[PDB]
């Protein structure tokens, strides 16, 4: 239902780097992704709604851009408490799907 | 604050059911839908279904179909999923936060969303482990 | 809800006095009563009514009997 | 805003000369007005609320018996005493009862005993009253002119009034000081003394639910009286509609309690207002109230706003309602500050032949910054239209197919005006802005049938009125020439008339 | 105890629904339903009694709807 | 034979059956399926909504 | 001998009262709680727009369940031709004073 | 983007049949595994005799 | 020979529920009705109830109407009785045997009755014990 | 629901005596009692069906007897396995009540 496929798996990025993460849903989710990074077992730290936006509290090093279906996730630059799984989720119809999920490394 | 709070972590037995709570403080209980969400250990997150505090609606995924039913309290301003026939593959941490657009009743995904979609009172996250 | 079944449709007629005979043998009689005190006009309405019915003058309080009996209880 | 998608909507002409409108609003189904480039302006009633009310006859609907009493006094040795019937808490029937030397008598006859049992009552029921004092209605004004979707089910941003006010009526200052934050005051004067008949309808009380109660059917109720209040145990009166006790085969009396009429009287109203009360204040929904508008403080806000040219994104795919208009909902892509929008129907090309009707006037953007959020409100022709945004040249449209004929209009219009005249009566007949010597007489004709009708026919409902449509309706496709011929399509055409839209 | 005064009688006309409207409508012609359906000679002797009024042909039935609504209710 | 609490009573049958309240019928199992119970309720909306 | 025709509830408690509407074109409404068969349900026809919620705008349906619990109920016990005994006291006149009971 | 109405079934299967027949007298019949939806009742008159 | 046989003994937690099967043998298994009759240690017996093994209807006594719940397989010849919502009163044994004249449904009380009204097919019991 | 009484509460006796036991029901149970013997936790040992019947594979040693209410179960002659918890089971209007037991003691 709606396959969120999340590219790539795992990444890992010295501090201070810019790196961008991937979204593709096999149908048609306008502008309807959201975006999450989750601590291993913890209350997670906020990123992006409707696939552009940022929320008050978050800081702007985080950006998410998007049209069509490709989703364009992207860190300006690393910290190492940014060090998370990040997932995106589609909004549309239904069997509200998930990415499989990106993990970061400290280098 | 605006925060969703959760039961601790449950052990049960293979075809049993369990039961997960899940409290709100800092809004209005009847404004906002509760998700709830699974989490295998290493498979990603999986939505499991939809309540309406107002009105008590449910729906959920396909995966689950006759397997789960979600109840609310309006009184204590708390969720309940029981979640029967368990199985091995049931093990994982169960997660409940606000859709948010909550008007009437029900899912509704054509008017707005965003703004803690479900991103932000997530309780804690109950570890449901069945085994013997 | 409304229990419509009144037992009076299928009462015993046994020697002894039944359940609520004593009061129910004027119960329907001032029930039209409080509704004509509380209705008086409609009196004047089922004579114009009823005076056009029959043409016979005595098929006339027929009608007039029958229409302020329908009015109370089956309205 | 406050009343698209809330259907049993109405609206009225004008402006009508004198600025000066009269409205019967009611508590389900409000009215957008809308008046020659003023702004059009929604009202509805929605809570109407009673305080400080006083408690004319209670009734209780239990009993519990206890202690009964007894006499037997033998035949030709007089009437019995029973010290207990001298006092007021207990129910008595003297019966006469035969005897011989079974029952230790030497004379045969009938002995006349009375068991005098105490009454007593648990779960009453109150029939508080009330007149036109202490009364108040809570209006709302709700101005079309720019809002967002999320701040039209908002209740709480009345605290600025920015087109949400409410405003507090009350029958002994029935003005409206109702001022609207950004542009002028409406001031709606009321008439709440000709409100729904009160000083007629009672609150019932039952437990923890409560309901309007016309007097009549209240003082007919044959149960308990206590008159005044609660203080103690009080002395109930008439005490004869519970306890029942009775005598068969000359043994002793059946004393029965006679249980408990919930049931009973929630059968017996089927023609009752359910409302609730907390605090006592007695909130009230089936309201109806004639407030007369008065135009002339209200103005535009902002007429001049220059054109802004700028980019329209729709936040929201627009919609179109039973009462036949279209909700639209843009973004303006935050180009610079407060200023006009303007919209058209297009029969023609994409630009330039406006059709239709606007129904919110001057239309607008409030704030400067990326998306505001206006909703309009608009009437397209019955045939195709397009929808134009601002630009002349940059911009996105629509198509609507209307669906409905003018004569469609016009049909349903004559059955809402069959549901009006039905529901408020000649009340209804002040919908139409003032009209001088035309509504005053189509006013007086129907307040001087109507009294008559209710005179006649008042005490019918559904079913009996039916047949009694139907009985004139037979009569008059056989009687003889004058004033009968005319009797059937005007009496008995009412009477179903008025039976089948009540509801439905 | 009978609580005759059924409110119907006074119902207010007002835009809501009412009490028990939608139970309302239909609980006298069905009452009327099961009575005859419980009594079903009563037809046949009404039409025996009606028939012996009005010789008009259209005042029979009329007073077969008086007879069999009178019937069932203030009976 | 018809018991209300602890009042008795000899009906009909045709009286019995025809009366408008929900019943139980034979079955003496836990949730008492009451047919009916659509007489020992009404539901009640608003003008238009909840 | 008795046996149990039909029971008669009076007294019913009402809880639990669930409710689901649905957008004015995407179906009949439900909620799980209409499989329970202890509830009580009706579908009643209500408006929506954008000031009720999701809709295109109209009338949608809307189901209301209340949980339907009795306290007072009748037994309606059966009386068969059989089974009975009637009693029969048989009293000659003569020597027996004041007696009758 | 599709709603979904009513969906339906065109092709059933039954599991196990449970009957409860009653007397002459009391009255009509129950059967417990009747008061969930997932079973479907009606209900006939049999002679029940000797 | 005619015999029934049960499922050995179990113990379960209270507020749960339990199953105990009651297998035959030796007869046409939809000729008997299957009465369950519970024993606590410090008591005597006690019926719990009846079901036909033709057509799986039911009734029970009036201290277990919504608790218990009886179920057949005629394949396999097996009556189960499931007992929800247990409690430390529970605790106890539970038999099952016949009773004849078991031809329709129900009870059968005004005809016939004796020869094993119940007695022979009992078994071995089971001990059912509600604790933590 | 009919309370069936059962006297006496236990008793004792030596090898080859008669005894009798009462089972007295509230109701009218006219010739519907049937007696149980019950060795503690074992397949019991059978007595009597419908309050005068002996069932075959009984030793005649039982019997019973008991016309309206009142029922009188009979050893004639007390065996070393006869040791047993005794019950009596009314047959009518189906809360089906069981007596509380007679217990007996080797002497
Ligand atoms: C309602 O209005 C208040 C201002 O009083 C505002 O803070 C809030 O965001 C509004 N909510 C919605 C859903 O529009
Ligand atoms: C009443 O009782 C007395 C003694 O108890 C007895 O002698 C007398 O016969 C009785 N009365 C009748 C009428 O039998």
């Amino acid at each position: 239902d709606i396959q969120l496929t999340q590219s790539p798996s795992s990444l890992s990025a010295s501090v201070g780097d810019r790196v961008t993460f991937t979204c593709q849903a096999s149908q048609d989710i306008r502008k309807y992704l959201n975006w999450y990074q989750q601590k291993p077992g913890k209350a997670p730290k906020l990123l992006i709604y409707d696939a552009s936006n940022l929320k008050t509290g978050v800081p702007s090093r985080f950006s998410g851009s998007g049209s069509g279906t490709d989703f364009t996730f992207t860190i300006s630059s690393l910290q190492p408490e940014d060090v998370a799984t990040y997932y995106c989720q589609q909004f549309d119809d239904l069997p509200i799907t998930f990415g499989q999920g990106t993990r970061l490394q400290i280098k | 604050e605006v925060q969703l709070v959760q039961s601790g972590p449950d052990v049960e037995k293979p075809g049993a059911s369990v039961k997960v709570s899940c409290k709100a403080s800092g809004y209005t209980f009847t404004s906002n839908y509760i998700h709830w969400v699974r989490q295998a250990p290493g498979q990603g997150l999986e939505w499991m279904g939809v309540i309406n505090p107002r009105g008590g609606s449910t729906a959920s995924a396909q995966k689950f179909q006759g397997r789960i039913t979600m109840t609310r309290d309006t009184s204590t301003s708390t969720v309940y999923m029981e979640l029967s026939s368990l199985r091995s593959d049931d093990t994982a941490v169960y997660y409940c936060a606000r859709g948010g657009r909550a008007l009437f009743y029900d899912s509704y995904t054509t008017p707005r969303d965003g703004g803690s979609w479900w991103f932000d009172p997530w309780g804690q996250g109950s570890l449901v482990t069945v085994s013997s | 809800a409304v229990t419509l079944p009144s037992h009076s449709t299928r009462k015993l007629q046994t020697r002894s006095q039944t359940w609520l005979e004593s009061r129910e043998y004027t119960k329907h009689l001032i029930r039209v009563e409080n509704w004509i005190f509380r209705n008086p006009g409609f009196a004047l309405a089922a004579a114009a009514i009823a005076w056009l019915l029959g043409s016979s003058t005595s098929q006339k309080v027929i009608y007039l009997v029958m229409i302020l009996l329908i009015a109370p209880a089956y309205s | 805003i406050r009343c698209i998608g809330v259907s049993n909507r109405d609206f009225v002409e004008g402006m009508s000369g004198g600025t000066w409108v009269d409205v019967v609003l009611e508590h389900g189904g409000c009215v957008t007005v809308m008046a020659q480039d003023k702004p059009t302006v929604d009202i509805e009633l929605v809570t109407t609320t009673v305080s400080n009310m006083a408690e004319v006859r209670s009734y209780c609907y239990e009993a519990s018996i206890s202690d009964m009493a007894s006499d037997s006094r033998c035949p030709t040795q007089g009437e019995a005493y029973l010290d207990k019937q001298s006092d007021t808490q207990y129910v008595c029937k003297r019966t006469l009862v035969d005897r011989g030397w079974g029952n230790g008598c030497g004379l045969f006859g009938k002995g006349s005993l009375v068991t005098c049992a105490k009454f007593a009552c648990s779960k009453k029921m109150t029939g508080k009253s009330i007149q036109p004092e202490n009364l108040e209605y809570r209006i709302m004004l709700s101005v079309h002119g720019s809002q967002h979707s999320g701040m039209i089910v908002n209740d709480t941003g009345h605290e600025t009034d920015e087109n949400r006010a409410k405003v507090e009526i009350t029958p002994n200052s029935p003005r409206a000081e109702a001022t609207l934050g950004g542009f002028g005051s409406l001031g709606l004067d009321c008439e709440p003394r000709t409100g729904l008949d009160f000083s007629d309808l009672y609150y019932l009380t039952m437990n923890n639910k409560h309901w309007l109660v016309h007097k009549e059917w209240f003082h007919d109720i044959p149960l308990p009286w206590h008159a005044g209040a609660d203080t103690g145990t009080p002395h109930w009166n008439n005490k004869e509609a519970l306890v029942e006790f009775k005598d068969a085969h000359a043994k002793r009396q059946t004393v029965v309690v006679l249980g408990s009429q919930e049931g009973a009287v929630h059968t017996a109203l089927a023609g009752a207002l359910e409302a609730e009360m907390d605090g006592a204040k007695g909130r009230l929904s089936s309201g109806h109230l004639k407030c007369r508008l008065k135009m002339d403080k209200l103005r535009l806000k902002g007429v001049s706003y220059s054109l802004c040219t700028a980019a329209f994104t729709f936040t929201k795919i627009p919609a179109e309602t039973l009462h036949g208009t279209v909700t639209v909902e843009v973004q303006y892509a935050g180009t610079d500050g407060p200023c006009k929008v303007p919209a058209q129907m297009a029969v023609d090309m994409q630009t330039l032949t406006p059709v239709g009707r606007l129904i919110t006037a001057n239309p607008v953007i409030t704030e400067s910054t990326e998306n505001s959020k206006m909703m309009l409100e608009l009437d397209p022709p019955f045939g195709d239209s397009y929808i134009v945004i601002g630009v002349g040249e940059k911009k996105i449209t629509h198509h609507w197919h209307r669906s409905g004929s003018t004569i469609g209009k016009a049909f349903e219009a004559t059955v809402r005006g069959a549901k009006r005249m039905a529901v408020l009566g000649d009340t209804a007949w002040d919908f139409g802005s003032v009209g001088g010597a035309l509504n005053s007489l189509g006013k007086g004709i129907h307040q001087i049938f109507g009294a008559a009708f209710k005179s006649l026919f008042g005490g019918m409902s559904w079913f009996s009125q039916i047949l009694i449509g139907t009985l004139l309706m037979w009569l008059g496709l056989n009687t003889k020439n004058g004033s009968i011929s005319l009797m059937c399509l005007a009496l008995g055409g009412v009477l179903i008339f008025l039976s089948t839209a009540v509801s439905a």
